[PDB]
DNA sequence: ACGTGCATAGTCATTCATGA
DNA sequence: TCATGAATGACTATGCACGT
């Protein structure tokens, strides 16, 4: 039996699992801005195939799948995380399309996998964009049986998009969500001003990026907070919802809530408020009553007494309830497998970098593919312009071998391509075929020459990344909800 | 006549609802927690409220009576209706003139109306007497249309009917999202189980009628009692024309 | 608003549920022996490639698959039923092979799904057999979008072999499982005596099955309740466990079980004993101490007083205890899609119809795949002969639909044929591989011969289900394990 | 000599020997492990308690919350000795208190936690070297023809399936290599003969030498100071590896 | 009254960091 | 003290028929 002393023990195991927590656990990547579970179950319904262009999947068969592969934990956790991310009051842009009960901003928990489908949503496609093209890092899963992405293409800002939260160990992360049109401006100059400093590019970026844009409207008050975020990394952004106080004809005055801020729970709200009424701490108030439905949206009336104004009751709600709370920001995330607090430059830059890198790698794996198969098409034209020979051959032979053999003594020919020369079909030696073949060889090498093109001038790549999420954004972008008001 | 509907002595599983006029509330008995989620959501909170029923229900046919009072499930539409049982029975405090049973389109679902209607029958009888029971009929199909609204369908023929009629008419649906199957209730949202059971200028309820007493006590308790050999022999005698029953 | 009556609504929704429950659920089909949640599990895995011949998959990927394409029901129960399908104290011959934590015959519940895998065993492997050669009507799933087997090849007799228990509407199972070499015999011997009158068949049947063999050994007592199960299709079948009396050093006798009858839980039953000797019903017994381990199975050491008879105390723990416990045979199956008490002979013969269905059906799928690859090779051969005509029509051809048209005329044949010709590689023109297409066609002609011999004589047919069988005897099939004595 | 349970915790599986000095308690992460070691133990020396979820960090909580804790009284009250100056190591009911949990971090943080619930409850278990931790396989290699070897590191997999090969074995590449990732995927048997069979577990003892050194590190990682524990891991996480160098 | 097996898931308690 | 969100599932109750 070996000794081992309680510090050695202490020290090494506690670290081994807060630094599995901070990298591979609770923080986001800064690229893809995504913690593993997520990329897991993303890329699990990727490869299932359970794409908008199909029917929803059953959701434990996308839980089951990111369980089997990738995800060596929990059914139940796993299906919490991938229902959070169908749910249009969590992620300001959903990744998962859930068809069924996937729950409600209040109390009301989502349905159980049974009840439940599930499939990827087009922006979470472009998350996955091209990922077989060689375009990011794969590496083996928790038992080698198959590989997984160790980051996704992403090919629209998703850290900054959809945000993110998450408690680790001597850390925790807190990045609010954006809107993405705001976020594409923002790359777009980051893009065109490639060389710029770090000192114009975030008074650059601050400019077209007004503050977060959160799922659930509402609104925010000041701009230091904002400010602070994007310069120092951490700030304070004051949240408030939306009250619209209607007189009825008895004379009897009541606030209608349509809006709350990001992260209040509706159910919770209305019974903080009774119970401060409850106990008398918000006079003023009259009557609570929860009009809302699914056809009219939050609709919580507080009516008022008589004796009582307005805005004073609305001041102690914002005072003594969640009607105004503030965002503590922490732009914490993962930069290289390092934790690390950014400025909102270096998140875009960070987030242009990594879309460069995509692009590159793209170009050079189609480039190869392309020299691969152009390459096997010179051998397919050879055959053709002297076709009359070719068969001949063949037939003499007394294995394929043979043939093969002869083939290259023919035409000065590769093995792989007097073996595709051997794979053609009787189908392709009709006219408009082997013309087909031809103007393809013709097709490839003009393709190649735009590939040996784009990897030569940066100027491209970087017009590659703008127009392709442009492109994106013109389909997918969407109004701003969050109004932002001054003090 | 008016009470007062729970707002922050009833059942916890209960969303009521927040008419107190008992003539024009309704109560919706469904099945399985998701269901009474989505219908809590997609409901008009105004005069309908959600009792989720958890489970298949106690037959009180079978159980003694003690062990039936003692059920949770049981207890909460006793109490949500607020009428006694037996000899205690006062349709004056019946909380809502309308007890909907929404149970799966599933076999599952059908078994569990025959359990709640052999509660009724025997601890409420009143209640279905008065025609304050009825049953709704859930969607079987949702028709998804690529540029038209949706259409839901609750049978096999229906939607053959609208899937025609639509195509003829120049409609057109994908061969993949196509139509929507629904297996049960848990499978939908909160506007789906409005705009097809609870909207009241769409929903399709049958209101449970009793017409002769004896005849129903006796089949009550063929059907649900302790005898075996009495169920076994009318079934087996009876399901060979169930399907020519409204012929 | 419509009007129903509560007599309708009653009577025709209580009869859908007996039926369906019946019929669809508890009660299983007399062919395989399979209610539709086993035979969904075991298709699902099947089509899923969870087979023996790889490692074992994440037992929640079979679960999600059953529910997503088959079984449209809770998760939970079906990762119960599959557990069930891979204990070996419940299955007599288990159809599926679990690795991890799958509980025990006491109270120690299985794993949860997560932490188990699963695959098929080779015997399942067999209920499964050629499922993909028209062997067995498929319907469409619970949606449309699949097809699921109605039944399942079943080249061993499941039901006999593993049992069924089941509680439906009006009416119970309860078959219990068999020896399958003993099966086997009764099989060989229905096969031979095709024409022999129940009567006969149930005299002989009778003398070969000997009685039933539980996975969990033990012994039956008696041979009335075996032989009334048999020619009744009821019977009660007394079971009992093994004792085995040892002496101590001082002097003092101990009783050890080491064996208890079919289902009945051993902590139960060791709690049954000591909350009856405690309360003074046991008298004679001293001390109860399990010495069960995972390495000398089931040990439940009785030591009895020194004024105790051994029998004396076996005997009360026959009376007062489960280690004397009766199997209420009832042999109840789904026959034609109705319930039906079946006699022993009916069971078998029953089985052999099913077997003979496949064999026949599987030829018929053969011999119509054999004509269709005949068919087109006919068409190569004729290209052969004609080859530098059928070359040089093609390559004259300014599409391939001409070129086509053309073949069809030329060599008078099919455009099928003609198809085959056109996606001929210029591989097949090498001398050797002219010749494989003409040995070919002379290997299939061959072989459609002997197909068409197989559906023209009912003997072969009844041959090949005896040989298939007793290889799969020979292969999986192993000693009795209840042992039979008299009373 | 302590009377076996046939007033204890409802989980505890109870070894059947009723000498302490002889018994064995195993500390085991979750339900399904605790189920496996139950069924694999030798129930005569090895008692079983599973622990469900994360353990209450005792450092942080407040002691009244501490001991309204489930799995903590489950502990307290199977090792049979009291807590803090009510300790009483006379009346300890076994004088071997394995701690297995998973070969994940998850079951690591699991260990930091139980034995912070120890050194800060129940010190002296720790200063008399009664307290250990099991080490569980992560491999399972699976030859053909002969029986098949548990690995307990990357390295010691790599060396027998080196020996094997060059011994004549042979692996199928299809089951190959089974790798746990916790106690829960294993069954009894494979539990026994790789954690809980005497002649062949490797176990670990708990020594404490600087009592007020380990006071502070318990105090720095486990207290509610974060940015204690925060510069500490940016410190001391660099050189993590390099610790018995 | 209990076992059987296929059907009809929410609740319960911790780690961890941060701000009310 | 509470919310956040990924991490570490056993227990609870009915139907249904049948035999001790
Ligand atoms: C909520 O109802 C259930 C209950 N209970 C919980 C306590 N109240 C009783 C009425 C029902 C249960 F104790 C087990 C299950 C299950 O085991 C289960 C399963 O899927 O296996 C499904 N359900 C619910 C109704 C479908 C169950
Ligand atoms: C048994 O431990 C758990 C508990 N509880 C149950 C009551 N005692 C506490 C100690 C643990 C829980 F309240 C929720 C979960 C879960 O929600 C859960 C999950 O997978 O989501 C897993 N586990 C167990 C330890 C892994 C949970
Ligand atoms: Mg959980
Ligand atoms: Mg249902
Ligand atoms: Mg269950
Ligand atoms: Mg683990």
């Amino acid at each position: 039996i070996e000794p081992v002393d309680i510090e050695q023990e202490m020290q090494r195991s506690y670290i081994d699992y807060a630094m599995s927590v901070i990298v591979g656990r609770a923080l986001p990547e800064v690229r893809d801005g995504l913690k593993p579970v997520h990329r897991r179950v993303l890329y699990a319904m990727f490869d299932s195939g359970f794409r908008p262009d199909r029917s929803h999947a059953k959701s434990a068969r996308s839980v089951a799948e990111t369980m089997g592969n990738y995800h060596p934990h929990g059914d139940a956790s796993i299906y919490d995380s991938l229902v959070r991310m169908a749910q249009p009051w969590s992620l300001r842009y959903p990744l998962v399309d859930g068809q069924g009960n996937f729950g409600s901003p209040g109390n009301d928990p989502p349905a159980a996998m049974r009840y439940t489908e599930a499939r990827l949503t087009p922006l979470a496609m472009e998350m996955l964009r091209e990922i077989d093209e060689e375009t990011v890092d794969f590496i083996p899963n928790y038992d080698g049986r198959v590989q997984e992405p160790t980051v996704l293409p992403s090919r629209f800002p998703n850290l900054l998009a959809n945000g993110s939260g998450g408690i680790a160990v001597g850390m925790a992360t807190n990045i609010p969500p954006h809107n993405l049109r705001e976020l594409a401006d923002a790359v777009f100059w980051a893009l065109e001003n490639h060389d710029a400093d770090e000192e114009e590019t975030l008074a650059a970026v601050m400019g077209r990026v007004k503050g977060p844009d959160f799922p659930t409207a509402g609104l925010i008050v000041g701009s230091q907070g904002t400010a602070d975020a994007y310069k120092t990394g951490r700030g304070s952004i004051r949240m408030r919802g939306v009250v619209e106080v209607e007189e009825d004809s008895r004379g009897r005055t009541s606030l209608v809530i349509t809006e709350l801020p990001y992260q209040v729970n509706h159910d919770n709200f209305i019974t903080s408020i009774a119970e401060q009424v409850r106990d008398g701490k918000l006079a003023g108030i009259s009557n609570i009553e929860d009009q809302s439905s699914d056809r009219v949206g939050l609709r919580i009336v507080i009516e008022i007494k008589r004796d009582a104004v307005a805005k004073v009751v609305i001041n102690n709600l914002y005072k003594h309830t969640q009607l105004q709370t503030s965002f503590g920001a922490n732009m914490l995330a993962i930069v290289d497998g390092v934790p690390r607090t950014l400025r909102l430059d270096q998140l875009i830059r960070y987030y242009v970098d990594h879309q460069l890198d995509v692009i590159v790698r793209r170009t050079t794996y189609r480039l190869r593919k392309a020299n691969e198969r152009a390459h096997i098409l010179r051998g397919l034209v050879k055959a053709l312009d002297a076709l009359d020979e070719v068969i001949a051959l063949i037939r003499a032979s007394e294995t394929v071998d043979i043939a093969r053999a002869g083939l290259i003594e023919l035409l000065d020919i590769d093995e792989i391509q007097a073996q595709a020369i051997l794979d053609m079909q009787l189908r392709r030696l009709a006219a408009l075929e082997r013309q087909r073949i031809i103007d393809d060889l013709a097709k490839i090498e003009a393709e190649i020459a735009d590939l040996e093109d784009i990897l030569a001038k940066p100027e491209r790549q970087r017009g590659i990344v703008r127009d392709e999420l442009a492109e994106i954004v013109d389909r997918h972008g969407d109004d701003r909800r969050t109004r932002i008001i001054a003090i | 006549n008016a009470l007062v509907r729970r707002k922050s002595g009833l059942p916890g599983k209960l969303a009521d609802c927040r008419s107190t006029d008992p003539r024009k509330s309704e109560l919706y008995v469904v099945e399985g927690d998701s269901a009474g989620g989505s219908a809590k959501s997609g409901r008009d909170s105004m005069f309908q409220a959600i009792l989720p029923l958890r489970g298949k229900i106690i037959n009180v046919e079978k159980a003694r009576i003690d062990r039936v009072l003692k059920n949770t499930e049981v207890q909460a539409i006793i109490t949500a209706l607020g009428t006694g049982i037996h000899d205690e029975f006062d349709i004056g405090k019946l909380r809502y003139h309308k007890i909907v049973l929404m149970a799966d389109a599933d076999v599952d679902g059908q078994h569990i109306s025959t359990l709640l209607l052999t509660l009724l029958f025997r601890f409420m009888r009143p209640l279905i007497e008065n025609g304050h029971v009825f049953l709704a009929q859930p969607p079987l199909y949702k028709l998804k249309w690529q540029r038209s609204d949706p259409e839901f369908a609750y049978s096999d023929r229906e939607r053959d009917g609208l899937l025609e009629a639509g195509l003829k008419a120049g409609k057109k649906i994908n061969k993949e999202d196509g139509i929507q199957r629904y297996k049960g209730l848990g499978e939908m949202d909160a506007k789906e189980l409005w705009e097809t059971t609870m909207d009241p200028s769409v929903r399709v309820l049958r209101q449970v009628t009793l017409d002769d007493a004896a005849a129903a006590d006796e089949l009550f308790s063929i059907l649900m009692g302790e005898d075996v050999d009495a169920r076994r022999s009318f079934i087996t005698r009876n399901a060979k024309d169930v399907r020519f029953l409204d012929v």
